[PDB]
């Protein structure tokens, strides 16, 4: 409108909102569909749900490879959104009980889920990188605000999805049975609308082309670099001053520098799966903590489950508050938050949140009687301080990570560093699954462990962020 | 393994509370389901309770209101039929299936592999 912000990002943030809406509206009904429509084992349903989630987490690698190495982006977004819409069509087609039964339903549902995972993994990094591409490299201050608005759109989509999903699967009969076809078709229409609105802004975008088979060049350059050193019975200059400088008889400098930056950022990101796994162990145990504390609140009775909704709402409140007030106040003085101090401070805040959760659990345990009521029974409040701290950590770490991934990536591989950021979440999710079964510790002792682990992870990231060499 | 059952005659609009005790491998390793076989009829699905009792399902009829519970300690399973009628005067069976990965419906006979003998609840 005025300046410094293209009209294009309007059909980027809206698309992201519409996509998250549909994704969270479908994933919510997925498990009920498995259990009460397909009539699957609990083990089978949970395993299929977790496999689908993991594939969704892991596919953005393929999406970013396709985008950067070939076809550019805004063409991988379009085609993978078409694949996403096809997957939604199949999934909603398999929930119709009229045609086929127990075999067409299973096949169509599984194929649709595979296509949905493919689409999501390739709309995730490409859309963020494409929206970032709309700003001139000099406008590095408007890009951060755009990324804040992008995260706000994500969280708003999640919140409206949570608030609107139970209405669709509430006492609706498709054909003499519970209506799952609508529950899966509404997300399909939302995805179709997202694709339409994104395509509507084609003439305004700033589509840049790919810089060649960048992924193959990167792999071959790394392979040559590693292979050169193997001078078992010889060697006078295998590689000095770096492990890539003597992969220079080919792979000109403009590629060696790009792979250097890529490897630097990847080594920096190494520790983030542990942070993601540790911070993901709060939406399950905090529910157990809530179940042990009063939730009448005088005005409105609060069920422990509903407290989960306090995270997206607090993110919505904190994003504008952080960007427009707190960061400006910090900038008032000489204090300089370098986008890596922000992430470390977010990790410290998450550690503090888990320590506060441990303290609240300790207070809960120390109950003694004076239907008998324990005098020292905490209200569902006192869960606010940990929700405030953990939410501020997510705003600082997550919004800063998207910008850091883009600003530090070579132009040839802008969406590959976005896949690297998403790859940490994918690996972190695997850690949660591998460690979920191992649970035999007290709630207070567990939180004091996660707080301590989250501290050690932050010291490792802080030390490696100190020696990081920024891209230039 | 070695499931059992217990129950008997009931009033036209009374209620019944059936038992199913496992006398073998631990009860937490088995998905359980209730079936009925009216005289001169095919076996019908009644209710199903998964391991840990987290997931429960009831037949479309669910005459009145059924409720399946299970305590994996002592391995006992309960079915609470509430508003019985002149119908459903069938022989009620208990079925157990070891946990595994399968795509067969949890509300079908072929899903279950240990059908214990059945009661003779009548109305
Ligand atoms: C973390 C995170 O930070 N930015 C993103 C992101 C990055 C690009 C496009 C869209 C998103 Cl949502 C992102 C993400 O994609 N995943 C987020 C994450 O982690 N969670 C959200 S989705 C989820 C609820 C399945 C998952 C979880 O809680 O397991």
């Amino acid at each position: 409108f005025g300046s410094s912000y293209p009209v294009s990002i309007a059909f980027i943030v809206v698309n992201e909102f519409c996509e998250r809406f549909s994704y969270y509206g479908m994933k919510a009904v997925l498990t009920l569909y498995f259990l009460y429509f397909l009539h699957w084992n609990e083990d089978t349903s949970t395993s299929v749900y977790h496999a689908f989630s993991s594939l969704c987490y892991f596919t953005p690698i393929l999406g970013a490879a396709i985008a950067d190495s070939w076809l550019g982006k805004f063409k991988t977004i379009i085609y993978l959104s078409l694949v996403y819409v096809l997957g939604h069509v199949f999934k909603s087609l398999g929930a119709i009980p009229i045609l086929g039964g127990k075999m067409l339903h299973t096949i169509l549902s599984l194929v649709g889920l595979s296509l949905i995972a493919l689409g999501t993994g390739g709309i995730k990094p490409c859309v963020a990188a494409f929206g970032g591409d709309q700003f001139e490299e000099e406008h590095a201050e408007a890009r951060t605000r755009y990324f804040s608005v992008f995260y706000l759109a994500i969280n708003a989509g999640s919140l409206i999805s949570t608030f609107i999903t139970p209405m669709l699967r509430g006492d609706v009969k498709c054909f003499g049975q519970d209506c799952y076809a609508l529950a899966f078709g509404v997300p399909g229409l939302l995805m179709v609308l997202a694709l339409v609105v994104f395509a509507m802004g084609s003439k305004m975008y700033r589509k840049p082309p790919p810089e060649g088979n960048i992924v193959a060049q990167v792999i071959k350059c790394i392979w040559f670099a590693l292979c050169n050193r193997f001078r078992n019975r010889s060697g006078d200059l295998p590689k000095r001053q770096h492990w890539l400088d003597w992969a220079a008889e080919k792979y000109p400098k403009h590629l060696i520098a790009d792979v250097k930056a890529l490897t630097r950022v990847l080594f920096l990101y190494i520790p983030l799966p542990m942070f993601w796994a540790l911070l993901d162990q709060q939406g399950s145990r905090w529910t157990l903590q809530a179940n042990k504390m009063n939730g009448d609140l005088g005005f409105f009775v609060l069920q422990p489950d509903q407290m989960q909704v306090l995270n997206p709402f607090l993110v919505l409140i904190f994003i504008p508050l952080f960007d427009l007030v707190i960061y400006r106040l910090i900038s008032k003085c000489r204090i300089n938050f370098s986008s890596l101090r922000k992430m470390a401070v977010g990790m410290i805040l998450a550690c503090l949140a888990f320590a506060v959760a441990a303290l609240v659990e300790t207070k809960i345990n120390g109950m003694i009687h004076p239907e008998d009521i324990p005098v020292n029974k905490l209200s569902i409040a006192w869960q606010l301080p940990q929700y405030v701290l953990v939410t501020a950590a997510e705003v600082m770490f997550s919004v800063t990570g998207l910008e850091f991934s883009y600003s530090q990536a070579p132009s040839s591989m802008k969406s590959v560093l976005q896949a690297a950021w998403l790859l940490t979440v994918a690996v972190g999710n695997i850690i949660v699954l591998v460690v979920a079964q191992f649970s035999g510790l007290a709630q207070w002792a567990e939180f004091v462990l996660f707080s301590c682990l989250l501290l050690v992870v932050c010291l490792i990231f802080s030390v490696m962020a100190y020696y990081y060499v920024p891209l230039k | 393994q070695l499931v059992e059952s217990g129950g008997g005659l009931v009033q036209p609009g009374g209620s019944l509370r059936l038992l199913c005790v496992a006398s073998g491998r631990p009860f937490n390793d088995y998905d359980m389901g209730w079936f009925r076989q009216a005289p001169g009829k095919e076996r019908e699905f009644v209710a199903s309770i998964s391991w840990s009792g987290r997931v429960t399902d009831y037949s479309d009829s669910m005459k009145g209101r059924c409720t399946v519970s299970r305590d994996n300690a002592k391995g006992t399973m309960f079915l609470q039929m509430s508003n019985l009628v002149p119908r459903d005067t069938a022989v009620y069976y208990c079925a157990a299936a070891r946990r595994r990965w399968t795509f067969k419906a949890t509300n079908t006979e072929e899903f279950y592999e240990t059908w214990g003998q059945g009661t003779q609840v009548t109305v």
